[PDB]
């Protein structure tokens, strides 16, 4: 194929991808993204890392902030960042392990920001609402037992009344 | 004194013109059928009613007798008087039944109306919980379990079945127990209705965005104000709301005395009926109206999500205020990258929920659960609203039984051959087993051809056939002589002249433009419901329910012609 794309690159494979939406989340009383909330969004996605790889796999890895490469950076606050090994450029952690990672210890991140699983997109990770609870058996049934119960009752106690009565 | 009046508002308020009458308010437009109704309310319903009063406390017997008193070969009109009434107990208490059932599904903290199910992986939830709201699942899937077309019916599911029986055995025990307590309990059956609509009106008005349903409830769209369907549904809707055609009101007048007022009666029931229709109408549509400014609103979100996400704009700098600027400056900018989403992009406005945010045959069900799922203590409300609208069936199935077995009740043959009691649990037992029907897959078909055939033509042919016989076979002199004796102050010429030639030629004009739409129409068809649009979609009648709809009406149409051709047989 003669020619080339302006697209691909070669941290495109292992890159995840983030959308932030203060707005929605927020409405008013929304801090602006500047570079300080960048970096304290790649230090929270380095202490993600760190706390995996000690809690899972038993490593004790000096992530940093310079660690997390950020491309694409865009008003919508939407930009793809990816891990690196902490002194080993070359190295790039999988795209699997920083999605297990980030769905180990996505709570500590979504409330860094004070944004909720909706406002803190990560692009490949779906998080849980968690299953529903359910009565033990049936409240209704219950209650619908209960209820001809009593109107049973009262329809044979008034047949009896009447038919004594005649 | 006041009991008097409690009376009145009891008789003139019931399940119907709280249930019935915001479905078709809703399905013909909204003030498009509201102005018919009035209308159709100081020509029809007034005179009509007061002509029926007059007759049932002149004549002092039931509505087999007074219509055999009036003539012999006219006395099978009242066979009919009765038919209809039974095909209303073939179907009304089912109503009862699904009050029943979400009442019973009031006791819980996680209403199931109020929080979608997952989808299985716990990560989102049902498509068609999404594509549909949470009420509107509810009701057609987890509560009906409807089928998306009328041909492929399942079988018999055993909880509506339950419920229907459960109301037909409460029914039972309130026939054999209320005969005369009735006094005292219109001291609370009156009033709590009032004050359940007082509250949820309330509620309504303190919701966001309700003014637009009251607007469009108002609007006289004259497009659509030319449909005679709207017409016959107000007409038929306000007869079976009065009680007109049932023959209870001529049972009921035939136990007062002579000297009874009957016009100031029938003016204030026919005045209160059509009040409290109106204020119903004027709480259920806030509440549409609240529901559909939710669903536009919801919409726009989503379009103006989508084309955030898909343009990486700001979060708040597309808003709702500049959507059509900001989709032509991308249009304007790269119109390659538009027109990959073009088809996606859907247009929403204010004018087409309104028209199609919810319908069918339980738009009050949805609209209250809507309103309930938005209130502080939801129960609490869900339960008293639930309990009212059961009441209020209740009192109404008491009184369409009470009309069926009066007739039977005077049958000196039937009555020296069974108990007078197990007429009832008989009657019960036959009504239940038939209306089990509508407790299938495809029920809701079967019960909205019965809610809107079973009392449309019926109702209209014996009112019909009752105002003729009382201006030209009886005569209309001398039944204005007979009630000046009676009471005095003899009718105004404007009852005289609607009771002779207004009511009839109106009814007659009214069936004859139904006839002719359904005749250049050839198109009947039912509304149906689509998960995968999560909508309701037209779809024409199949064979068999046409024909059963069909025999259905002829029935109670034909009921008294084949007695008149017995009786001139008899007599010749
Ligand atoms: C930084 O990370 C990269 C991985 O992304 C490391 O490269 C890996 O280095 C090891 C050690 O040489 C390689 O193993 C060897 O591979 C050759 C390939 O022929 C084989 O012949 C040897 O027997 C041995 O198995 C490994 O293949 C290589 N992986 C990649 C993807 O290049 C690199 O060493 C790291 N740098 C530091 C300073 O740790
Ligand atoms: C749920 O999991 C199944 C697993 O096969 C998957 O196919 C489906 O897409 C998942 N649901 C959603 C909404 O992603
Ligand atoms: C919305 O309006 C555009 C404007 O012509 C039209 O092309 C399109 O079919 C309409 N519907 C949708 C769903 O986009
Ligand atoms: C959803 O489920 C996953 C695993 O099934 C769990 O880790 C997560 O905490 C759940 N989310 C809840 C319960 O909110």
């Amino acid at each position: 194929f003669v020619g080339w794309s302006t697209d691909w690159s070669p941290y495109a494979d292992q890159s995840i991808k983030v959308r932030i939406s203060l707005k929605s989340a927020l409405g008013d009383k929304a801090y602006e993204w500047n570079d300080n909330e960048m970096y304290l969004f790649r230090s929270s996605v380095a202490y993600a890392m760190r706390q995996y790889f000690l809690k899972v796999k038993n490593q004790m890895i000096l992530f940093g902030e310079e660690d997390v490469r950020v491309a694409n950076l865009k008003p919508r606050i939407s930009f793809n960042f990816f891990v690196t090994a902490p002194k080993n450029v070359s190295d790039i952690i999988p795209r699997t392990e920083v999605e297990k990672a980030i769905r180990m210890s996505r709570s500590r991140i979504n409330d860094a920001f004070r944004l909720n699983d909706n406002s803190l997109e990560f692009l490949g990770i779906q998080p849980t609402l968690g299953p529903p609870n359910q009565p033990p058996v049936s409240i209704w049934l219950i209650v619908f037992g209960v209820v001809m119960g009593v109107i049973v009752v009262g329809i044979v106690i008034l047949i009896f009344t009447g038919i004594r009565d005649r | 004194s006041l009991q008097f009046v409690f009376a009145c508002i009891s008789y003139a308020v019931g399940l119907g013109n709280v249930w019935r009458f915001p479905y078709l308010c809703q399905m013909y437009g909204g003030g498009s059928f509201l102005v018919p109704y009035i209308i159709m309310l100081i020509v029809e319903g007034m005179p009509l009613l007061y002509l029926e009063l007059a007759v049932g406390q002149r004549m002092r017997q039931g509505s087999i007798g007074a219509w055999r008193t009036i003539s012999p070969y006219l006395s099978g009109v009242g066979v009919a008087s009765v038919v209809v009434s039974f095909f209303l107990s073939m179907y009304y208490n089912v109503i009862n039944a699904w009050a029943f059932w979400y009442l019973f599904h009031s006791f819980q903290d996680p209403l199931p109306w109020s929080v979608c199910p997952l989808n299985g992986n716990h990560t989102g939830y049902d498509e068609e919980c999404e594509k549909a709201s949470s009420t509107q699942y509810f009701w057609y899937r987890k509560t009906l379990n409807i089928s998306p077309s009328l041909q492929e019916n399942g079988g018999v599911q055993w909880e509506p079945a339950l419920c229907l029986l459960l109301a037909w055995l409460v029914v039972y025990l309130c026939i054999l127990r209320g005969t005369e307590s009735t006094g005292k309990v219109v001291y609370f059956t009156a009033s709590l209705p009032y004050c359940v609509l007082i509250i949820y009106l309330i509620r309504g008005l303190t919701l966001h965005g309700a003014t637009n349903g009251l607007m469009y409830m108002f609007t006289p769209k004259i497009e659509q104000l030319a449909n005679p369907k709207a017409w016959i549904n107000a007409a038929t809707q306000i007869f079976f709301s009065l009680g007109l055609g049932f023959g209870s009101l001529i049972a009921f007048a035939s136990y007062n005395e002579p000297s009874n007022n009957c016009q100031k009666h029938a003016i204030i029931v026919s005045l209160i009926n059509s009040f409290t229709s109106i204020f119903a109408s004027i709480v259920t549509f806030s509440i549409y109206g609240f529901k559909a400014t939710f669903n536009y609103e919801n919409c726009l979100k989503k379009v103006s999500l989508l084309l955030t996400n898909t343009f990486d704009l700001e979060d708040g700098f597309l808003t709702a205020s500049n959507l059509e600027q900001v989709k032509g400056y991308l249009a304007s900018a790269y119109p390659s990258k538009y027109s990959e989403m073009f088809p996606q992009i859907k247009n929403c406005s204010l004018e087409s929920e309104l028209d199609t945010a919810v319908q069918g045959t339980g738009l009050a069900f949805i609209v209250y659960t809507e309103a309930i799922k938005n209130m502080e203590v939801s129960q609490l409300w869900s339960v008293l609203y639930f309990f009212m609208l059961l009441m209020l069936g209740i009192g109404s199935m008491l009184g369409n039984t009470a009309a069926i077995l009066t007739p039977l009740t005077d049958s000196k043959i039937i009555s020296s051959h069974l108990p007078k009691e197990a007429i009832s649990g008989l009657v019960c037992l036959v009504n239940c087993a038939i209306g089990m029907v509508f407790t299938m897959e495809a029920g809701n078909y079967w019960f909205d051809i019965f809610n809107d055939y079973a009392a449309t033509l019926s109702l209209l042919l014996i009112v019909l056939v009752e105002t003729i016989a009382v201006c030209y076979v009886y005569g209309l002199r001398r039944f204005e002589s007979d009630l000046k004796a009676m009471t005095g102050r003899a009718v105004s010429w404007y009852w005289k002249v609607m009771w002779a030639g207004v009511s009839p030629l109106l009814i007659v004009s009214l069936f004859v433009f139904y006839l002719s739409d359904y005749i250049l129409t050839g198109t009947l068809k039912y509304q149906a419901w689509d998960a995968s649009q999560g909508q309701l979609v037209t779809k024409d009648y199949p064979a068999y329910a046409l024909a059963v709809i069909g025999l259905l009406v002829a029935s109670s149409t034909m009921c008294i012609p084949l007695a008149a051709l017995g009786t001139f047989v008899q007599r010749r």
